[PDB]
């Protein structure tokens, strides 16, 4: 996160760490929807540019961290894989179309005051709260600069209109993504970077007060750069295939 | 860089 | 079912420090 702050404790208990086993490393954020679901983005498992292709054994999901490198010993949990899923017309080829990963971990994890689920959002949440100018909230452990943070970053940052976000890019922008951030003169700044991907982008509803994860950290060019923005997964619009991955497995 | 985590977690 | 509740923040109705940033450009 550039240009954020330290997140509070007990912020972000939806926020998970995906970690390497060895090296043991950052890999990217991923976010607790459930006692044994974490979603995050497919470009964090599988991105063969850069031969990147990680499996079930390589990994370990870290929930209810604060600190970076610390092990917050009686705080956090450690969990194993049992299962990783791709979206099947996941577009690594070209623009990360579709950049999504479910996680089922290998036993359910006990919630606390520091690990806590967020909410999917349902089609009149997305309708409501998906509009430009309308701020959400990121977070992650990633680079603070595009110089590791010690601690969870925040940032809030406005959802751009969508002819903004295509005139901004020589990528070509579906309707699976969003994006967010501020415009150059507007006078604040803040964006995502490295080893953010995969976090949740999350709005708190107005009308019940609850989170909901309305977007995935997916991709940018560089960070925080003037003129560019961050671009996130669209959660709603993968909304069903998220539904059958979960009550089919 | 990062603490070491309990071994049984690398098993 | 209980989600996107904070057990620290919305269960004790205690707010966190910039939530008011967001809830404001709604
Ligand atoms: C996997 C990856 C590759 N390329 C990245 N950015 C370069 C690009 F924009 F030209 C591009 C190239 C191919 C497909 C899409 C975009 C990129 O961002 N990623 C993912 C990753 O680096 N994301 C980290 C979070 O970055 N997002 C922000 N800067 N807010």
């Amino acid at each position: 996160i550039v240009e954020g702050s330290d997140a509070e404790i007990g912020m972000s208990p939806w926020q998970v760490m995906l970690f390497r086993k060895s090296p043991q490393e950052l890999l990217c954020g991923a976010s607790l929807i459930s006692d044994r679901w974490v979603l995050t983005a497919a470009h964090c498992l599988l991105y063969p540019p850069w031969d990147k292709n990680f499996t079930e054994n390589d990994l370990l999901v870290r929930i209810g961290k604060h600190s970076r490198t610390r092990y917050e010993r009686n705080i956090e949990k450690i969990s194993m894989l049992e299962k990783i899923y791709i979206h099947p017309r996941y577009n690594w080829r070209e623009n990360l179309d579709r950049d999504i990963a479910l996680m089922k971990l290998k036993k359910p994890v006990a919630f606390s005051d520091y690990i806590h689920p967020v909410c999917l959002p349902d089609r009149e949440t997305a309708a409501s709260l998906l509009q430009a100018g309308y701020k959400g909230r990121v977070t992650g452990w990633g680079n603070l600069k595009e110089g590791q943070p010690s601690v969870l970053q925040v940032v809030n940052l406005p959802i751009v209109e969508r002819p903004v976000c295509k005139d901004s890019t020589r990528i070509r922008i579906t309707d699976n993504m969003f994006c967010a951030g501020y415009k150059p003169d507007e006078g604040k700044r803040g964006d995502a970077c490295e080893g953010d991907s995969g976090g949740p982008f999350v709005m708190k509803s107005p009308f019940n007060n609850r989170w909901y994860q309305m977007g995935i950290v997916s991709w940018g060019e560089g960070c925080d750069r003037d003129g560019k923005y961050g671009f996130y997964t669209h959660v709603f619009r993968l909304k069903k295939w998220i539904q059958k991955v979960i009550d089919q497995f | 860089d990062f603490e070491e985590i309990p071994e049984e977690y690398l098993q | 079912a209980d989600c996107g509740l904070r057990p620290l923040f919305e269960k004790k109705s205690l707010e966190d420090k910039t939530e008011r940033e967001l809830l404001e450009s709604y």
